[PDB]
């Protein structure tokens, strides 16, 4: 009855171990992903903002 | 109580994140609109007993106890694996959107310049 | 260093320019109508001006030049820019001068709400009943700001930030010793949260506050409790807190201070108890 | 290892906060500009 | 069944009216509406044809000014062609990553790298093939500092050598990336597993060396030593110092009693002890 | 390979054409030296790229450009990190300049982050790093980045105990601790920080390390029943008859029951050579 508990407890701690890794992992890549991201969309507004400003004031200099 | 911690808040970012996938598509869909129209403007025991005693007694119960904490971890924390998953899809998921949003602005202003002269 | 002096005299510098500048805006638009390019261009010197102030670590100086510029740009009817400075003075004042930062953010907090920017304004009344928080006890505002946070949230559908706010709501006026609204929030999110597939594992935890909550009310509402509860979520006999309450019920029923005491200090020393739970505890042992 | 793993998920939370009240900003800005459009082509026609 | 038939006929139709509109300015509409044919060839799952009409409208748009358009087509008739002819997609996919490299967007390209990678390993047998997209692939990730993705690649082409029976590179990478999360505060708990598998690779050369690339391990890695791993290569070594089958063969079953061996490291395993 | 000698050709070709284009004086020539820099990088010759990055950066940068100037000086620095750190430093210093002057301070901050990596990384300098490390966890500070500005508190107060006097880690661990002790996530670590305080108190005398850890042991109930406050108070008490082999018996002891920093081993053998 001993070999047979504690194998099934070192089982159990094994397997925690194993997905507890691959999570982190994936979490380590998911949190480069979102650094692109943040940097990508702030872009992206500033210079959709630079833009139609200049249009603004285009379209109110030629009228 | 750090696990559960763990499991609630990452509940709450998957919350926020498919907030934020709807934003883009909406603002996706509105720029679209906008540069078209004005395109169109135009178990028995642990430990052996040696001596029995009250001491092989409550360690045995501490490793019952163990044991079965163990137990609710491996589910839990199988749990919280299976949320990941998904939000790396829906993650990668909006780049390409909001990328593709980018360039249209960039080559629409260009658009914009060139007509003019 | 070089830097707070170098930092100050540049600013103080660009500063005066800036106020000779909208000094001869004025005359300028008089005598020729130019416009707002004056207005804008000080504007910019204003901003610029709040920034380096900021990196200087003068936080009072950069506070008023953000102020002046969103009073200004407010004045150029630009009551987005003006209230992205009234928050700019919201978060520079916050530690300079939190009571101006308080009227910032509620002006801030109306022209958001004006437009229906909901989740906008309970960001900020978040913000606001943190600062009410943080420094002074007045819990009511607090309570307050909390509360209306929370109903904007539901009025936005995002569900699972609203519950964050009540359960804060709950706690706090269970401070004040008035249980029976900590008692309904408290039963209300547990009974939404048994039913979450991830929040189901807390979701007990939530119980054992209430029935800790229901227990100065009476000793007999409790137990009853108790057993309304365990009906409805038989895992929560499994843990562990079901049986410390009935074991300090059980102790208690004969005036058994020593046991109650003794039980309570055992779990204390397998798991360190919370202020909270220690206070209702000693309020609790009184009787 | 659980210790480890929590941080990391309130880091990547907070920044999601962040990235969230952007996208709100240049949603907003992005409907205005959709408006300022609309009456301008209308009313020059 | 009706669907099929219908979905064919539908799309048979929609294609044959595009092709009707475009040969009657008219390249963007004709782009658009085989777009949507090919679309609708798509929804019929019709892979072989779907992909071929999706193709032609791709190489349409190439006719018309955009790039952008272009290369969106060009993956999207890889992937349609993907349950297809590989040597289309593969070319498809081919055109579109370097199109994508033109611009500078190199994180697409390795993504595309890596998945006609995938695609060529397991349509196909050639192995050394998907090296070379796997290598290049990393090389990309590591110039755009994407340690992780970079890792994934070095390790899968790593192990790939070892089975072909080159275990000088095996090494080296198992090495390189082993003493990198070493390094790295965070992925430590892993890196034990990297050196444990080099010196398996390592004692296919011989049995004489592996004492001291253990003893390597041991002293650049202490904590190796408390490894279940360590002992049971140690006691695996020492077996295998005499000439009997027993003592090792009980040695790995006590050792995969607690968890199952994967079916490279028994595949390894079986070869060193079978000699 | 054909790609080598290919890509050379193109991008010289191109720089050329570009140098051409400007000496008939413009966006034109901006754009063929960054595709001409994208080929040298796809060719590998990683010097030289960033070289036309810099030139098509302060071309653009003439027409009053600053954002598409400040990436592209980024991307210089970056390309230069690996065959010229210092030309990278360079780079990252103006890029920083220039997006603390428009105020994106997380940009500055994470700038700083990299520029003390590398300057801790490839070459030998402790006191830059630290300089810089201390900047961006003041820019995080101010934008109220709390575990950012934690972890880089920590780093600097690690490596001034490792060099520096004991004042600035003492005063570091002592008020991330102290902020630790009430969040209730992070509770459970606040321990740790006390016990690194204690012992660099040590290293300057006995007495300083008793009154400091009565004073913790006070402030912090829970750090009473801590294992460490054991071996402090065994470690001191051993310490005051200048017995060797307690000392040398109680850190083999909590050696044997748990695994050692390097640090911890660093500390304690200063503090053991010092016992006398």
């Amino acid at each position: 009855t001993r070999h047979s508990e504690i194998i099934k407890l070192e089982n159990s701690i094994r397997e925690l171990h194993d997905m507890f890794m691959d999570m982190a992992m994936l979490v380590e890549s998911q949190g480069e992903m979102i650094d692109r991201i943040e940097y990508n969309v702030e872009h992206a507004v500033d210079y959709v903002e630079r833009a139609v400003s200049d249009t603004k004031k285009a379209v109110k200099y030629q009228s | 109580d750090a696990g559960i911690r763990t499991l609630v808040m990452l509940d709450e970012q998957g919350e926020q994140l498919e907030r934020i996938e709807e934003g883009m598509d909406q603002i996706n869909k509105d720029m679209k609109e906008a540069e078209k129209n004005l395109t169109d403007l135009g178990s028995g025991g642990f430990i052996r007993r040696v001596t029995n005693d009250a001491r092989e007694n409550e360690m045995d119960e501490n490793l019952e106890q163990v044991s079965g904490i163990i137990g609710n971890l491996r589910h839990m924390a199988l749990d919280m694996g299976n949320e990941i998953d998904t939000q790396n899809r829906q993650i990668d998921r909006i780049m390409e959107k909001a990328d593709s949003n980018k360039t249209r602005i960039d080559e629409a202003n260009q658009r914009a310049t060139k007509m003019l002269g | 260093g070089m830097d707070t002096s170098g930092k100050q005299a540049e600013a103080m510098a660009l500063l005066a320019e800036a106020e000779r500048k909208v000094k001869n805006s004025q005359s300028f638009f008089s005598g020729l109508f130019g416009g707002s390019s004056k207005i804008e261009e000080a504007c910019e010197i204003y901003a610029r001006a709040a920034n380096m102030f900021k990196m200087a670590k003068n936080w009072s100086a950069a506070g008023n030049a953000f102020c002046q510029a969103a009073q200004l740009h407010l004045q150029l009817q630009s009551k987005h820019d003006a209230a992205t400075c009234f928050v700019d003075a919201g978060n520079a004042f916050k530690k300079a001068d939190p009571q101006e930062a308080i009227n910032c953010l509620m002006r801030a907090i109306e022209i958001y709400t004006d437009m229906g920017r909901f989740t906008i304004a309970a960001k900020h009344h978040i913000s606001i009943a943190e600062i009410y928080e943080t420094e002074l006890v007045d819990v009511e505002k607090a309570i307050a700001h909390y509360e209306q946070s929370a109903d904007y949230y539901k009025g936005e559908e995002s569900n699972s930030s609203a519950n964050k706010c009540l359960l804060k709501v709950a706690g706090y006026a269970a401070q004040l010793e008035q249980y029976q609204k900590a008692i309904d929030i408290y039963e209300q999110v547990g009974t939404s949260a048994m039913d979450s597939p991830l929040l189901k594992y807390s979701a007990k935890d939530y119980f054992f506050k209430a029935a800790l909550c229901h227990f100065c009310i009476d000793m007999l509402n409790a137990k009853l409790a108790v057993q309304k509860y365990e009906e409805l979520f038989p895992a929560f006999s499994d843990s562990r807190e079901c049986k410390l309450m009935k074991k300090l019920l059980e102790a208690h029923e004969e005036q058994n201070v020593d046991s109650y005491t003794e039980s309570v200090k055992e779990y204390d020393s397998i798991s360190r108890l919370d202020q909270w739970l220690t206070t209702m505890l000693l309020r609790i042992k009184k009787t």
